[PDB]
RNA sequence: GUCCUAAGGGGGGCUCAUGGAGAACAGAAAUCUCCAGUAGAACAAAAGGGUAAAAGUCCCCUUGAUUUUGAUUUUCAGUGUGAAUACAAACCAUGAAAGUGUGGCCUAUCGAUCCUUUAGUCCCUCGAAAUUUGAGGCUAGAGGUGCCAGAAAAGUUACCACA
RNA sequence: AGACCCUGUUGAGCUUGACUCUAGUUUGACAUUGUGAAAAGACAUAGGAGGUGUAGAAUAGGUGGGAGCUUCGGCGCCAGUG
RNA sequence: AUGGCCAGAAAGUGGUGUUGACGCAAUGUGAUUUCUGCCCAGUGCUCUGAAUGUCAAAGUGAAGAAAUUCAACCAAGCGCG
RNA sequence: GGUUUUGCGCGAGUGUUUGGGUGUAAAACCCGCACGCGUAAUGAAAGUGAACGUAGGUGAGAGCUUCGGCGCAUCAUCGAC
């Protein structure tokens, strides 16, 4: 995989999607990635988390679990906080932790609390995929979050098709040319013998026609 | 059928009489009749007595703390763990079954 | 085929690998039938060079 | 590394953990006395209803460590007075007695200086040089014959021969 | 210095699913090996059509974006089951 | 008979064979008289009847940069019937 | 071809005789390059490589002594590289 043409493609996609058709909302740009030369049926299945350089994710919102010193960080930085009485309250609730996952799309636990979370929430928000991200009390919340919010994941399911949401349209074209190489070369350290495994790589936003890489 | 059961069935091996395998033997240098095991049995011969001579090789071979009087119940402490580690193995395997 | 080899047999008969053997087993002697036809031919002491009994012969036990 | 007339069984007597109030040393914690104490102690199991003049704990007696018989059950027996096994009956132990209870539990064996397996990034070498696979060496770990490989080179000679 | 018995790192003849081999036999492949016709199977495409164990519009490929698509009839998140 | 039974290190080699089922070869029993304890179907004898179950070499496909590794396909016999 | 002991030469060296020169001719005499063993060990290998000290301290120890001690070989022991 060369520059040009991945260059070539980002244009088309950028061009297609502000002048050809744009719609009412904010587009996201993803990336869906097929495997050959490896089958997850009878290897072991790899995981791996990389932070873009650019925010892909306008659109999401992040549920905060913490102390109440969690939640005055969390009214700082605008972001939504429920506490741990609420888990309490919720105890192992399927019903609301699946309407709990299914509305907020990323979450963020604090290290004073991350230990009750299989505890009183289960292990349903790691089979949601949306596990909560551990947070010290002296990291920035605010770089927390915008770290989470550019970190995207390549764990491998029992499937050959990958997708991750690289950017959006409102991005600049370099931007999105980081977050797609970026995402590309993660892939390929994680992957055991490299552009071996690729089978094929496409762009698109999402309502715009894909675009080819591999 | 146990794994012992199994071979002894290949093998042709008669089940023992009921007083070829009785708790019971006589000594002739005491001239008494005495147990093969269990409470003073003759598994733990000389554990008691007041003299028993040591090889020097065995002495320096010894680990520090351990005696002499206790050689023979480590013996019998690790037949009884193979003992019980086949019949577990047995209980587990006709468990399966 | 198979072979005729007495390992050949073992495993086309399904025996259990490991096991004992009396020496003399074939496709045409079982254990039980070595043990009686070698009754016909037990009864003869161990000797040493010069005809000492080392060995005594079967419920000869001395 | 020390201790035991073993466990088990039968019978009898007693009630525990804890709390309160009392007693020279004795002072949260030593022992004794009373009261309250559904077991919150102990013993087995894993109650969503185990056990209180007991299934707990101490005394008395047995400790004889695996009885005898069977034409019956199952398996076996070139050593067929049958053996092992199941069941039954008798015996036995204890108790004043009604009764209660025992007359076993298991398992192929062999290596540990062995077998299988893992790691080395900043370990060494592959001898014309370099890189990447690969291989060998050296070092350090893990596990233990279910998933630690394997463990099948017989006879006869009255046709004979030699030392 | 026979015969008999005893011993052997014993010798030799013979037998047999003893061990390892082997003559013969049988089967396949390559070559010798040239000149022409005709079938069958398997993979690939250019693709087309499907897919219920239960619950649940749907007979649930799954995965990632997604609350908006909208060809103007409406389809949708939301509600429910996994 | 492009056969059987043999032989030879092999051969454009030999025998049976100057042979052809009333023949050749291999066995067992052993004149004549008598004579087939009764019934099967475990071992064996033979059936190209379906299978790929086992399945060698050669050949085919995939991965890799290659050494190499992994897959099917897989004769006879064995296995099943 | 080893190993221990005895005698001999030389001695941190030692061994002329594969060969050359020479000869009164298989003798004797002479010559030297390389090489063998020894002078350094250890490590699988890459590799590295033996003085703190009058080549150390303590106790013995023949012999000598200026009669205070100096102390061979060797032994035990603590150190150093």
């Amino acid at each position: 995989i060369t520059v040009a043409g991945v260059r070539q493609n980002v244009a088309e996609l950028l061009d297609y999607s502000n002048n050809v058709k744009k719609r009412n909302f904010l587009e996201t740009v993803e990336l869906q990635i097929g495997l050959k030369n490896y089958d997850p049926q009878r290897d072991k299945r790899f995981s791996g988390t990389v932070k873009l350089p650019t925010v892909p994710r306008p659109n999401m919102s992040i549920c905060i679990l913490g102390d109440q010193h969690d939640i005055d960080r969390a009214k700082h930085g605008g972001i939504d906080a429920m506490s741990a009485d609420d888990l309490k309250k919720l105890n192992k609730n399927k019903k609301l932790i699946k309407k709990l996952a299914r509305k907020y799309d990323a979450f963020i636990a604090s290290e004073s609390l991350i230990k009750q979370i299989p505890r009183l929430l289960g292990p349903g928000l790691s089979k949601a995929g949306k596990f909560p991200t551990p947070v010290s009390h002296s990291d920035d919340l605010s770089a927390k979050v915008n770290e989470v919010k550019s970190t995207v994941k390549f764990q491998l399911k029992k499937v050959l098709c990958m997708g991750v949401a690289v950017g959006n349209v409102g991005m600049t074209q370099e931007q999105l040319v980081a977050n797609i190489m970026l995402a590309i070369n993660y892939l390929v350290s994680l992957l055991k013998k490299g552009w071996q495994n690729v089978g094929s790589l496409t762009i698109k936003a999402t309502m715009s026609p894909p675009k080819r890489l591999y | 059928e146990t794994k012992w059961q199994a071979f002894a069935r290949r093998r042709g091996i008669k089940p023992k009489t009921r007083e070829q395998r009785r708790n019971l033997q006589y000594n002739p240098t005491t001239g008494q009749w005495e147990r093969k095991w269990g409470y003073k049995g003759a598994n733990k011969r000389g554990e008691t007595d007041p003299i028993i001579e040591v090889s020097a090789a065995k002495e320096a071979m010894r680990p520090e703390g351990t005696s002499v009087r206790g050689d023979k119940r480590r013996e019998i402490r690790a037949r009884v763990k193979k003992n019980q580690k086949q019949m577990l193995r047995n209980q587990r395997i006709a468990a399966e079954k | 085929g198979t072979g005729k080899k007495e390992k050949n047999r073992l495993l086309r008969e399904g025996r259990t690998p490991g096991d004992p053997h009396v020496k003399g087993e074939n496709f045409y002697r079982s254990a039980k039938k070595i043990k009686t036809l070698n009754i016909l031919k037990e009864g003869k002491p161990i000797r040493d060079s010069k005809g000492k009994i080392v060995k005594a012969a079967s419920f000869q036990s001395k």
